[PDB]
């Protein structure tokens, strides 16, 4: 689409269906986290 | 990056460094959009103020990268620049106004585990997720403290701040095509870009189809983790356009 | 900084 597709799929992460460290803390604050 | 974390193998796969020939340092972080465009900050070429002004043959880039210092042989992977372009409205003399530049790549780069191209948003997309409260990332090799820099990656995640607040924290003229992002005085929790860190990518993670878009550009700030003050980045939805053209038509 | 090999200084 707006972008060849694949991209923003992380080797590492999205691809193995692992999660960083991190990247909840992201998620959580997409409606009313903090 | 001001009291963030080393970052994990593989976590920022667009993450790219500018480095400059001679002498060999570091210049900006930008970023990996396709296997033959990264994109930067524009002050990151051009800055009269400071007597910046560099060409394609005056740096290299570097893709794929971990640590700040060491050639991470069979790792990361070196590029040449084949043309720079600076957006023609890029004002350096005011505010720092449409900070962005596009770098064409001399022959594209191979992905792998550490090398891997980010989205660019699209209109749907930046409305969705470019709301104050919602956290952001951003990654660099730059400065831990204003006043020394890290052996890893660094990064951290940053909450986008409200118009308001940006305009009233700083006497620069504030426009369109700029946002801040940080923690604000009573938040507790701190953090921010520094220099070096400038060029580089502040991203956020669709929680629609678990992709990774770059809503912004390290651009300025008014020293590094200063209590209400915030780190300004380009917006990049708003200069797609010109993106875009760039792209189609060179 | 580590040094880079040569075959890149274009
Ligand atoms: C080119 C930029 C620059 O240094 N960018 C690097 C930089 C510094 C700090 C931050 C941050 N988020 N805290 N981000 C990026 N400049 C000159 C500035 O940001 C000016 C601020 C204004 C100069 C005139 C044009 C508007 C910005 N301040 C320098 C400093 O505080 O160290």
């Amino acid at each position: 689409g707006s972008g060849e597709a694949d991209c923003g799929l992380r080797p590492l992460f999205e691809k193995k269906s692992l999660e960083d460290k991190t990247e909840r803390e992201l998620l959580e604050s997409y409606i009313d986290g903090r | 990056i001001v009291e963030g974390s080393d970052a994990e193998i593989g976590m920022s796969p667009w993450q790219v460094m500018l480095f400059r020939k001679s002498p060999q340092e570091l210049l900006c972080g930008a970023s990996l959009i396709s296997d033959r465009w990264v994109l930067t900050a524009a002050h990151c070429l051009l800055y009269p103020p400071w007597d910046k002004n560099f060409t394609e043959n005056d740096l290299l880039v570097r893709i794929g990268k971990h640590s700040r210092t060491r050639y991470e042989r069979n790792i990361e992977k070196i590029s040449m620049l084949e043309k720079i372009y600076i957006h023609p409205r890029y004002n350096w003399r005011e505010n720092l106004d449409r900070d962005i530049a596009l770098m064409k790549l001399k022959k594209p780069v191979a992905f792998s585990d550490y090398i891997h191209p980010v989205c660019l948003p699209d209109r749907e997309t930046a409305a969705s997720l470019l709301q104050a409260g919602y956290k952001g990332r951003v990654t660099g090799w730059g400065n831990l403290k204003e006043t020394g820099q890290p052996s890893v990656l660094q990064v951290v995640n940053l909450p986008i701040v409200e118009r308001p607040v940006c305009k009233d924290s700083t006497r620069i003229r504030i426009t369109d095509n700029m946002f801040c992002a940080g923690y604000k005085p009573d938040e507790g929790k701190r953090g921010d870009a520094c220099e070096g860190d400038s060029g580089g990518p502040f991203v956020m993670k669709s929680p629609f189809n678990n992709r990774w878009y770059q809503m912004g550009i390290v651009s300025w700030g008014e020293g590094c983790d200063r209590d209400g003050k915030y780190g300004f980045y380009t917006h990049v939805f708003r200069l797609k356009k010109w993106i875009q053209k760039v792209i189609d038509q060179f | 900084y580590e040094p880079i090999p040569e075959e890149f200084a274009q």
